[PDB]
């Protein structure tokens, strides 16, 4: 198997609009969530709230949906709750917050687009395992 | 002094390396089981017998590089190159694991090649064969752990496989399933093996400050000369210490390095025969005064209870993925957990 | 006979080892088996 | 006639060319330090903590306020520069003083001048050398007192809107302060000398040691032992190196706790969090969430009976539940806001916790000091991806090694030092084996 | 011929059965204590509670234990790594609910452990010898602080120190390799390697030795009987010996210098349990085993495991299930 | 203590020793560099390669089921793939 | 006078010349990319 144009093609807004990603964005977006997200967000769970992952099916029932590229380069500028009644910036990072999140203050919109684009894809990828957690180590 | 006493003379020539006629089985078996575990840990895969990785080639590690065990569709399959499964064609005999039957097979004959080379040179030199016979324990295991063992069980699968994390795997899975901690014919090899590391510390250490002043130099070690007669360290004054920190001293040297070779060898012959037994299921698995007593009795725990949690845990979890060809399928709510992990 | 002298043959076959066991280490950081 | 492999015992007696030997070696030590420094600002990015980066050299820096501001932020990577700088300088002058006595200088000082010239036996030249370095040490304490009081200040992490520099304009005097701390017990709640939790206290101490190293200084170049020590120690180079070998593993055990335990002189900001502090953290950081959610973390019952979030230490106090338990004796600047005087206070839980205090416990339970030696951080069970093993870890670990094998160099010198002033450590003389005179015991 | 000197020159006597001396003043005592708690405690101590969680353990034989599963049990997670001496305790039955006698008898053993390795100093002082087989008797006490009283330190709490029993131990091993995947870290691979070549050494010097005797008796006695204690000739021909393991191997793999010999005996497993027992102590500071989980993927990303990955499956099973009943929050960070 | 053979001391230290093997030992290595380069060692030992051990929507072990028909049974995944 | 082809000539390159061999192909390996 092979990181075809297929499993790069995610979708980019709610309208059902799609876009297609680099190999090189991917590997992009991957370093960029390493650098930035994983300390939390390793594998797709979330350390410090455990009932909230990553899982694509997860982002889709978000109000504000975040499974699209927009909703989340959004959420990384403006976070909010699961039911988008509180905006959060001030305990998660995001560049609302890089004043107290210091290692949002170098991310640039392309930056964004690509740690938008890695999560959208590694379920893809790893099924299951994304977000599910210890039991799919 | 036809041509079978020319062959003798040759094989026995005093050269770098002697070969003698156990040579003829050693160093060919030595040799080809030392170059399967190089080549198939470099270039072979374990993907279509275990679903794992398990070369450099493919992106391992020493430590995680492995010459695997045959799919347990083998069963005990001899794997014979030119046998029914690969049918002569070398690619298909690495794919289904002839590397490791070829491993196992050449690296027990040149096990017994090397136990002959200690039985052919002692007679040469007019020594008595007492590392001979030591080095049955070595072999005592490796039949019981690499071919009795898997010889009961289902296949070769569940054989130890040739890599330093699979072996790391075999320990664990043995505590699992077969809670091999709790054997006592474990247990004697345990303090055979750690006793024999105490003697060798206490031996070599009590000679070395026992010593003689037999020359004037700040190193020891150019004040002994291999054939002078005289003992090089005080027997006599080793012993007073001993008596008189640890209350008893070896006091017969002959005894001393005779009980050096009875131990380490012992507990190797013992662990061998717990593994022979492991072979069949025959397990110390349980006390059953303490699970009566456990399922009556909820306020009960013991060190004992506490460990078969563990084993519960580390069966379920690493089943499905240790064991591929039975396709286990345990779904989330079924895998024994604790509060909150 | 002697004509190369063995400290310096030591130091060339030392520094050999280094490169490729360097290599080696490299290699888990980059490419298969990295994690990436 | 020692062996090439125990080459430098051939300088015990060539007290020049012993003189290159460590003019040369604490020529590496500074070079290092240079070295490394330099290494870690070329590999320095602001925007990341200290401890997701590998080092270990900034963070002594900015422990003594250089480069930070308020929170540790870092504002001026020069100085981190200049201390490089000058350390990796000054180890080409002491190289080359090095190398000069070791190969070109003369073997023996004791012909050249009768003041750098030794004798090991010579109680009295001895004990003015150890005079000499102990004003020297004085001198050194001191140096942290006046950077303290009088040229910027220190880094304190309790200082009051999320730490910064701060002079230190009280230092503590008070003897039973001071001496206090040496007679904590080393246990759970007390931790002697790793306890010490203020700036002002670390200070005081530093004035203390100056003047005792001072005062000791020039008692031992003024007096010659008494003749109760004189007859309780062996006078041999091996056996002043022995001695020095124990108080070198000592100091490495007790540097070990202070860097693990210890978030006073150690900032957190700079070191990451400790052990008990993430593992609190960890407890914080659910209480908090689960709150939010509606949850009185005050009266929820956990499976066992006790507390889910809360429960009580053994004399009383109010402590985070779990696991946790065993780390209530943790203090830090993010949690002490909330303690009163039973301990953590209920209704400052329910009203009073901080966004800042819960991004600080989110980073500190994500930031835990456990990683594999590859680094990849946190428990034996995670998937690779995040590369990090926390500073204390690292540091920690490395000085319970050193630590330990001084201690085994402290036993191997002292036990040859006894025997090589006996007689005895070239081994048994035959012809006068002591126990061949000796009754047997039965 | 004064009270004191009479008493410094019994203290110090090379002619009493047991060597005393100034580190056996302490050893003695310390010993005896932590060796009568310790008996007292295995036969008759009532259950404790080791987690803090209110979940007594059973360690003694009187309730239902054999000698197999009992235990004297570590002290409570609630005390953590507070000092609980007798004293402290409202009465005897808080003290031994809370574990209160673990910690008596480690405290008190490893002075007395720690004086034993001074007390090898002393002897070989008093009589003459070479002072260094203390150096080798650091490795095993170096490795009972580690489990004893390092590793509590690191993880907060004597409720993690290893507790007193054969089961007991065995449960620390897997909660063990459960946090620090110890059998992929390299100290423990080299105290495995101490220990294996440890035990090698011995039978092969054992053999060796054995294998050269010379004829000295008939075959109707032990040979044993050969050898007369303190006699000056060598009992055995290191040659001969030599001349067959030089030749089972080849000439230069082989000792002919026996001290040499003797020196490799005493340092391959001592350095080996140096460093095993610097593995536990350093593995105390959360320093653990290398970690490749996950570290071979595949062209896509998928994951392509390793024995590594299996073993991980493993730790897993022995993380989720450790004391079951301990955990509130989600990472079991201590 | 000696049996005829040449010391090592003094072959390793040869000028002619250092002539013959400053070829044969880059020789071998080279060779061995080619033999993965050029892909050859996948062929011969039947390694997948990192394209090759999935199909691409697909995460199911080609694990060998069968004894007899094995060989068979790792030709048909194989196939599965071109 | 010393005879260059023995036995240990033998037992060396037996050993010798596969493990240069092996070297550089596990060289060639630490530049593969998935
Ligand atoms: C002369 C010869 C020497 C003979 C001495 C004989 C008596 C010695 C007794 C030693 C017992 C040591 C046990 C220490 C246990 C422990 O809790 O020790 C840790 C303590 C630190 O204690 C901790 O100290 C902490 C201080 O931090 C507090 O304050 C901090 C302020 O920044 C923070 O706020 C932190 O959050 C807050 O909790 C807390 O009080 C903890 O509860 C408390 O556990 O360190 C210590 O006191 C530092 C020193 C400990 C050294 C331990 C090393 C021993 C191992 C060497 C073995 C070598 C083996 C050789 C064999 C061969
Ligand atoms: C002393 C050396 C030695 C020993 C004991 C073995 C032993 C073994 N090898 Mg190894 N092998 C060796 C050398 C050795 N090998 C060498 C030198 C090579 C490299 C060429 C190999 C390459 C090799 C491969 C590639 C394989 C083995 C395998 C095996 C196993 C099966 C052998 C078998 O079935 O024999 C059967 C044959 C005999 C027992 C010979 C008996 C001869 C009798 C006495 C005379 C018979 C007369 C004859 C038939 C008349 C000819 C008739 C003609 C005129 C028409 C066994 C463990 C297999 C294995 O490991 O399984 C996975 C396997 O696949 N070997
Ligand atoms: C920090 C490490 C250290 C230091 C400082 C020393 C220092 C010394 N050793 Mg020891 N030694 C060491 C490690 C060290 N050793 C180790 C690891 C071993 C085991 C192999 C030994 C084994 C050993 C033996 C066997 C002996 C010594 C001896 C000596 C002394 C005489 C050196 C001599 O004549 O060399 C002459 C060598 C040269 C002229 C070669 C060049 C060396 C120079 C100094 C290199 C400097 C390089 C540097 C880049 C230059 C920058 C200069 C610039 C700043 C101007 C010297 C003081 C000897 C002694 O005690 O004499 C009585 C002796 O017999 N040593
Ligand atoms: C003595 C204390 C000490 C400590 C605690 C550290 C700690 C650290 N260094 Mg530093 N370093 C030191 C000495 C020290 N170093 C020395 C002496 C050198 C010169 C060689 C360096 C050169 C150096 C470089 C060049 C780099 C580090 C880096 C690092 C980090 C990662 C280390 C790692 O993954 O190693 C992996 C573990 C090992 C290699 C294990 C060593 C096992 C030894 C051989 C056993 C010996 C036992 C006896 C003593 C870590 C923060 C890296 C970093 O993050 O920089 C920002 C980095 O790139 N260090
Ligand atoms: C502690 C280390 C140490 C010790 C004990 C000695 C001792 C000695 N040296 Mg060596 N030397 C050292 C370090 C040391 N030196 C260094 C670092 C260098 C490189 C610069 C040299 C280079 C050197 C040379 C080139 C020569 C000696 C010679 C001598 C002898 C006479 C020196 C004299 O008359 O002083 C004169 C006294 C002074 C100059 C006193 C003024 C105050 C000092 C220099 C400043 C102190 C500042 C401070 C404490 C340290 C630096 C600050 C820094 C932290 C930023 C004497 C045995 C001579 C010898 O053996 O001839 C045969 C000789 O020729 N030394
Ligand atoms: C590097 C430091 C250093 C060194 C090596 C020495 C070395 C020496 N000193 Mg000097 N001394 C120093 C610093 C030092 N001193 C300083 C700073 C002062 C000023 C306060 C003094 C004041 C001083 C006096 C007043 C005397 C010495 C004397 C001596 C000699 C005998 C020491 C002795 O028997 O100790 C062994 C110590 C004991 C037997 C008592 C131990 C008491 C401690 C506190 C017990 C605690 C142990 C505990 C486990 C450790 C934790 C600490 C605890 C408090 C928490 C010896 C040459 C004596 C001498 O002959 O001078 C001419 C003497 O009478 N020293
Ligand atoms: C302040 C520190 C100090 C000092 C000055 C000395 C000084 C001395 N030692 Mg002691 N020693 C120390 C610490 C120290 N020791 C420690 C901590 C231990 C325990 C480990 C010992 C154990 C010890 C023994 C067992 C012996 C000495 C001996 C000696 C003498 C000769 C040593 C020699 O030539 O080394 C020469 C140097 C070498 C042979 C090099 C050793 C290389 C080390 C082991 C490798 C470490 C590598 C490192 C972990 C990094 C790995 C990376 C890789 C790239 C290399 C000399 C008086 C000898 C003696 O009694 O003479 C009187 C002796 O037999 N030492
Ligand atoms: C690196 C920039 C990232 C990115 C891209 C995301 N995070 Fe986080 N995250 C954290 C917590 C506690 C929550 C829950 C918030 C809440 O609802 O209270 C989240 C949530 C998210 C989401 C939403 C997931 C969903 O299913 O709707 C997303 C898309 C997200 N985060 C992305 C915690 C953290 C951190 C702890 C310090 C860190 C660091 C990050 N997140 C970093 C990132
Ligand atoms: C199987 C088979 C076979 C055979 C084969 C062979 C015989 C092989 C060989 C092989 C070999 C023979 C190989 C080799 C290799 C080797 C290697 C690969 C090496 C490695 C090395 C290293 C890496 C090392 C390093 C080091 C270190 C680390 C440290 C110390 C130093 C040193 C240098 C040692 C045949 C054909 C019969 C057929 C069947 C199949
Ligand atoms: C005796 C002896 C020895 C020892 C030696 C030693 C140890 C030495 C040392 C020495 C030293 C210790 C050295 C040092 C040096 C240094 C240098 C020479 C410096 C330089 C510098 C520089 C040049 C810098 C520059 C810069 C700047 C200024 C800025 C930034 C950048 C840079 C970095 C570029 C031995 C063992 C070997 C051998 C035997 C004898
Ligand atoms: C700075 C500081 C501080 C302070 C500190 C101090 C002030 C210190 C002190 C310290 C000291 C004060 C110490 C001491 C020590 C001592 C010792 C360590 C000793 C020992 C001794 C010995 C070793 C002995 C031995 C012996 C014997 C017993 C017998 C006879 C013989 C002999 C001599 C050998 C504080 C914490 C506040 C804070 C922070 C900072
Ligand atoms: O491993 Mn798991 O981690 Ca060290 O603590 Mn948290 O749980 Mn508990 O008490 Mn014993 O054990
Ligand atoms: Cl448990
Ligand atoms: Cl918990
Ligand atoms: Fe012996």
């Amino acid at each position: 198997a092979e990181l075809t144009p297929e499993v790069l093609t995610v979708p980019l807004n709610s309208e059902g609009k799609t876009i297609t990603l680099t190999e090189k964005q991917y590997l992009e977006g991957k370093r960029l969530f390493q650098y930035a997200c994983a300390s939390c967000h390793v594998g797709g769970i979330t350390k410090t709230n455990p009932s909230l992952d990553l899982r694509t099916e997860t982002l889709a029932l978000a109000t504000p949906p975040r499974d699209n590229i927009e909703g989340l380069v959004d959420y990384m500028k403006n976070p909010t709750t699961y039911d988008g009644e509180q905006e959060i910036a001030e305990v998660h990072p995001s560049l609302r917050s890089a004043d107290i999140f210091p290692k949002m203050r170098n991310l640039t919109e392309k930056d964004l687009v690509a740690i938008a684009g890695h999560i959208l894809v590694e379920p893809k990828i790893l099924g299951d395992k994304w977000g599910g957690g210890k039991v799919y180590y | 002094r036809g041509w079978f006493d020319i062959l003798d003379d040759w094989l026995k020539r005093d050269r770098f390396v002697f070969v003698g006629w156990s040579g003829i089985l050693l160093f060919p078996c030595a040799y080809l089981a030392l170059g399967g575990w190089l080549t198939g840990t470099t270039f072979v895969t374990s993907w279509y017998t275990h679903g794992l990785a398990s070369s450099y080639l493919e992106g391992c590690n020493f430590l995680t590089v492995a010459v695997s065990t045959p799919a347990n569709s083998m069963g005990h399959s001899l794997l014979l190159l030119w046998g029914p499964e690969a049918q002569g064609d070398f690619t298909r005999w690495c794919q289904l694991g002839g590397l490791w039957t070829f491993i196992a097979l050449h690296g027990a004959f040149g096990l017994i090649g090397f136990m002959l080379r200690q039985f052919e040179i002692a007679r040469l030199v007019g020594v008595r064969p007492y590392n001979a016979i030591a080095f049955s324990a070595p072999i005592a295991v490796f039949v019981s752990v690499f071919l009795i063992y898997p010889l009961g069980q289902s296949s070769w699968f569940f054989a130890p496989s040739f890599g330093v994390a699979a072996i790391f795997r075999f320990l664990l899975f043995f505590q699992g399933f077969h809670n091999w901690t709790l054997n006592p014919f474990h247990m004697m090899g345990v303090a055979g093996v750690l006793g024999g590391a105490l003697l060798c510390a206490i031996h070599g250490a009590t000679v070395e400050n026992t010593l003689f002043q037999d020359g004037e130099g700040a190193s020891t070690f150019r004040a002994f000369n291999p054939t002078q007669a005289e003992e090089t360290y005080s027997m006599v004054t080793a012993n007073r210490f001993w008596s008189q920190i640890f209350g008893i001293a070896f006091s017969n040297k002959r005894w001393l390095h005779f009980f050096m070779l009875f131990v380490p060898v012992t507990g190797l012959w013992m662990s061998a025969i717990g593994v022979v037994g492991l072979a069949l299921n025959l397990r110390s698995y349980d006390f059953i005064s303490q699970e009566i007593r456990a399922a009556e009795d909820p306020e009960f725990e013991t060190f004992y209870t506490k460990n078969l949690l563990l084993n519960e845990g580390i069966r379920a979890w690493m089943a499905p993925q240790d064991q591929p060809h039975e396709n286990f399928v345990f779904p989330e709510e079924v895998l024994p957990r604790g509060n909150a992990l | 006979g002697g004509r190369i002298p063995l400290w310096i043959v030591a130091t060339v076959a030392g520094m050999g080892v280094i490169v490729i066991v360097g290599l080696f280490f490299y290699g888990a950081y980059a490419g298969l088996g990295s994690s990436l | 006639g020692f062996a090439w492999w125990a080459g430098n015992a051939r300088l015990i007696n060539l007290s020049g060319k012993l003189l290159g030997a460590h003019v040369a070696h604490a020529g590496l030590i500074v070079f290092w330090a240079g070295a490394m420094t330099l290494f870690e600002l070329a590999h320095f990015i602001p925007e990341k903590p200290m401890y997701e980066q590998g080092l270990i050299l900034i963070p002594h820096i900015a422990t003594l306020g250089w480069g930070v501001g308020p929170g540790g932020e870092v504002v001026d990577t020069f100085p981190f520069f200049v201390v490089g700088v000058v350390h990796l300088i000054s180890s080409a002058v002491l190289g080359f003083g090095g190398v000069y006595h070791a190969i070109r200088g003369p073997e023996t000082l004791e012909e050249y001048s009768s003041f750098f010239g030794y004798d090991w036996k010579d109680k009295n030249k001895m004990t003015t050398i150890l005079g000499f370095h102990l004003i020297v040490l004085g001198i050194g304490a001191l140096l942290l007192v006046a950077k303290a009081m009088f040229f910027g200040g220190l880094y304190d992490t309790w200082a009051p809107g999320g730490g910064d520099v701060r002079v230190i304009t009280n230092p503590t005097l008070d003897p039973r302060v001071i001496f206090g701390y040496l007679l904590k017990s080393p246990f759970g709640g007390e931790g002697w000398i790793v306890s010490v939790n203020n700036l002002e206290d670390v200070v005081g101490g530093h004035i203390w040691i100056g003047l005792i190293c001072i005062a000791g200084g020039i008692w031992h170049i003024l007096t010659t032992p008494f003749g109760w020590a004189r007859r309780a120690f062996i006078w041999s180079g091996e056996a002043y190196l022995s001695y020095s070998l124990g108080a070198l593993s000592m100091m490495g055990f007790i540097a070990t706790c202070f860097v693990w335990f210890n978030n006073t002189v150690y900032p957190s900001e700079f070191y990451g969090p400790t052990g008990p502090e993430a593992s609190q953290a960890q407890a914080m950081t659910f209480l908090i969430r689960d709150q939010k959610l509606g949850a009185n973390v005050g009266s929820a019952q956990g499976p066992t009976g006790l507390g889910k979030y809360l429960m009580r230490s053994p004399t009383g106090e109010i402590i985070f539940g779990g696991e946790t338990m065993r780390f209530w004796d943790f203090r830090g600047p993010w949690l002490e806001p909330l303690r009163g005087p039973n301990g953590l206070d209920l209704n400052k839980i329910k009203n009073d916790i901080q966004p800042w205090q819960e991004r600080r416990a989110a980073e500190y339970m994500t930031h835990a000091p456990l990683g594999s030696l590859n680094s990849v951080g946190g428990v034996a069970t995670e998937i690779n991806s995040v590369n990090f093993v926390s500073p204390r870890s690292w540091l920690a670990t490395s000085h319970f090694v050193l630590a330990f094998f001084f201690l085994v160099g402290h036993l191997w010198h002292a036990g040859r030092a006894r025997a090589a002033a006996a007689g005895f450590e070239k081994g048994i003389d035959r012809e006068s084996e002591p126990v061949l005179s000796m009754p047997s015991l039965d | 011929a004064n009270l004191w000197e009479r008493f410094c020159n019994w203290v110090t006597s090379t002619d009493n059965r047991l060597y005393v001396g100034w580190f056996g003043v302490i050893m003695i005592p310390t010993l005896l204590a932590a060796t009568i708690c310790f008996v007292i405690a295995f036969i008759a101590a009532p259950p404790v509670d080791i987690d803090g969680i209110r979940e007594p353990v059973s360690g003694s034989l009187l309730y239902g234990n054999n000698i197999i599963t009992g235990a004297v049990v570590p002290s409570s997670n609630a005390i953590g790594l507070h000092f609980y001496p007798i004293w402290e305790a409202a009465s005897l039955d808080e003290w031994l609910y809370n574990g209160g006698p673990y910690q008596l008898i480690i405290f008190h053993f490893l002075l007395g452990a720690s004086c034993y390795m001074g007390r090898q100093w002393e002897l070989s002082y008093r009589l003459g010898m070479r002072p260094w087989i203390c150096v080798a008797y650091s490795a095993p006490l170096a490795s009972a602080f580690a489990v004893f009283l390092i590793y509590p330190i690191g993880q907060g709490s004597f409720s993690d120190g290893m507790p007193l029993g054969i089961s007991g131990t065995f449960n620390f091993m897997i909660v063990f390799q459960a946090e620090h995947n110890i059998l992929m870290h390299p100290f423990h691979q080299l105290g495995v390697a101490g220990v294996f070549g440890g035990a090698l050494f011995c039978a092969m010097h054992g053999s060796l030795v054995t294998s050269s005797l010379i004829r000295e008796t008939t075959e109707t006695e032990s040979a044993n009987y050969g050898y007369k204690f303190g006699q000056e000739e060598e009992t055995y021909n290191i040659v001969a010996a030599h001349g067959y393991f030089g030749r089972l191997i080849f000439q230069y793999a082989s000792f002919n210098n026996s001290r040499s010999l003797h020196f490799f005996l005493a340092a391959w497993p001592v350095v080996g349990v140096w460093f095993t027992a610097l593995g536990i102590s350093t593995m105390a500071f959360n320093l653990n085993g290398f970690n490749f989980n996950h570290s071979v993927i595949d062209a896509k990303g998928n994951v392509i495991n390793t024995w590594a990955d299996i073993i991980n499956r493993a730790n897993l099973g022995m993380e989720v299930m450790h004391e079951r009943n301990a955990h509130n929050f989600p990472l079991d960070l201590a | 203590g000696t049996t005829g053979e040449r010391p090592f001391s003094d072959i390793i230290t040869s000028v002619r020793y250092w002539v013959i093997h400053s070829i044969t030992i880059p020789a071998l290595f080279i060779a061995g560099w080619l033999f993965v380069s050029t892909g050859l060692a996948y062929d011969v030992f039947g390694t997948p390669r990192p394209d090759s051990y999935y199909a691409q929507e697909q995460r199911s072990i080609p694990l060998v089921t069968d004894r007899f028909e094995a060989k068979q049974q790792v030709e048909t995944f194989l196939e599965q793939l071109k | 006078s010393y005879p260059i082809f023995t036995v240990r000539w033998v037992a060396v390159h037996t050993l010798a010349v596969p493990t240069i061999f092996f070297l550089g192909a596990i060289a060639a390996m630490q530049f593969i990319q998935r």
